[PDB]
């Protein structure tokens, strides 16, 4: 045998408050004739985390998970079900068999959240007194708590602007406010940083209106 | 409450081979079985079998069994996995989740370790702050490391709210560097000390950089 766990959709998108719905197909029957038990379970997992159970025995909940999530369905066709989605429950959700070895877990399936378009809020930072020691200069561009994640920054020293000496890393959605926040890293040797005066940072989002510029002048 | 302390990370050459550990802490071993779930990047849990700790009772799934090995110990209430002729393919994070008798798994779970198979040598970070100038931010510059990962903590983990640790990247050099920020209002800029703890393990560098306007 081997039974086989499948996963649909393989993503989702929903507004905050709409009802969310997730299904699992087993090959074979994953419910035990004499305890009538359907062997499924549940978990959400999130960045940088350990899964978490929510639903075991295919409609059973556990102790301190939210009243919103249901488990339902019997034989093969199972669904977890969010009724009033909230920004937290952003995460993968995976279907896991315990009826047969080897055990069996879903491909898993990315919920998702919409919201109102945020605007970034710009910061810049200079390199470090002690990071100059050893000759290398990195400046640091914010962009704080931002929707959609869509977004453009562009480098300006001396208003001359830089390609191929930058890179960018995006956060997660947030499971507060649900927005994201960037960081564009321009690095230097020192020479070239002791070389000009201004330093600009220019951010494109939806968000904003007109491009908005953070700079500075070294010393 | 119940607690699955498994280590932060190991680096292994390939060939050379791990001992993932998982120390349960509780609750208590016995009477709850134990199984071995891999996260390869980005892709999801794969099974790698099971341990009746009552008495080394295992279970492999076949892709598993004749690389992987998992032991128990009664006395230190541990449990481990070890994995031989280490391959790239093999660095994933690696799961200790507790086996409930009921339901199948897996209400308690561990922390994770990351395996990673490399042949570069280990590097500790330099740490820079990222000073600010009616809310303000301020960070750290985790920059120059190896290998993933790096724990960055705010006024020894008191902070919390508003705090984002990027996602490391990899520089032309082949080392990480990674950034961790904090909003905070302009008012406690005067009264309030922000201080970053940063750990890497793998280096044994432990270091409290005191950010400053």
């Amino acid at each position: 045998l081997d039974i086989v766990m499948t996963q649909t959709p393989t993503s989702v998108t929903a507004s905050a408050g709409d009802k969310v719905t997730i299904n699992c197909k087993s090959s074979q029957s994953v419910l035990f004739s004499s305890n009538q038990k359907n062997y499924l379970a549940w978990y959400q997992q999130r960045l940088g985390q350990s899964p978490r159970l929510l639903i075991y025995w295919a409609s059973i909940r556990e102790s301190g998970v939210p009243d919103r999530f249901s488990g339902s369905g019997s034989a093969t066709d199972f669904t977890l079900t969010i009724s009033n989605f909230q920004p937290e429950d952003a995460a993968v959700y995976y279907c896991q068999q315990g009826y047969s070895f080897p055990y069996s877990f879903g491909s898993g399936t990315r919920l998702e959240i919409r919201r109102t378009v945020a605007a970034p809020s710009v910061f810049i930072f200079p390199p470090s007194d002690e990071q100059l020691k050893s000759g290398t200069a990195s400046v640091v561009c914010l962009l704080n708590n931002f929707y959609p994640r869509e977004a453009k920054v562009q480098w300006k020293v001396d208003n001359a602007l830089q390609s191929g000496n930058s890179q960018e890393s995006v956060t997660e959605q947030d499971s507060k406010d649900s927005t994201y926040s960037l960081s564009s890293t321009l690095t230097l040797s020192k020479a070239d940083y002791e070389k000009h005066k201004v330093y600009a940072c220019e951010v494109t989002h939806q968000g904003l209106s007109s491009p908005v510029t953070k700079s500075f002048n070294r010393g | 409450e119940v607690q699955l302390v498994q280590p932060g990370v190991e680096l292994r050459n390939p060939g050379a081979s791990v001992k993932v550990s998982c120390k349960a802490s509780g609750y208590i071993f016995t009477m709850n079985s134990i199984d071995w779930v891999r996260q390869a990047p980005g892709q999801g849990l794969e099974w790698m079998g099971r341990i009746d700790p009552e008495d080394g009772g295992t279970k492999y799934a076949q892709k598993f069994q004749g690389r992987v090995t998992f032991t128990a110990d009664t006395s230190t209430s541990t449990a481990y996995v070890e994995l031989n002729s280490l391959r790239s393919e093999d660095t994933a994070v690696y799961y200790c989740a507790r086996v409930d008798d009921y339901y199948l798994g897996y209400d308690y779970w561990g922390q994770g370790t990351q395996v990673t198979v490399s042949s570069a040598s280990t590097k500790g970070p330099s740490v820079f702050p990222l000073a600010p100038s009616g809310t303000a931010a301020l960070g750290c510059l985790v920059k120059d490391y190896f290998p993933e990962p790096v724990t960055v903590s705010w006024n020894s983990g008191a902070l919390t709210s508003g705090v984002h640790t990027f996602p490391a990247v990899l520089q032309s050099s082949g080392l990480y560097s990674l950034s961790s920020v904090v909003t905070v209002p302009s008012s406690s800029l005067g009264t309030q000390t922000y201080i970053c703890n940063v750990n890497h393990k793998p280096s044994n560098t432990k270091v409290d950089k005191k950010v400053e306007p």
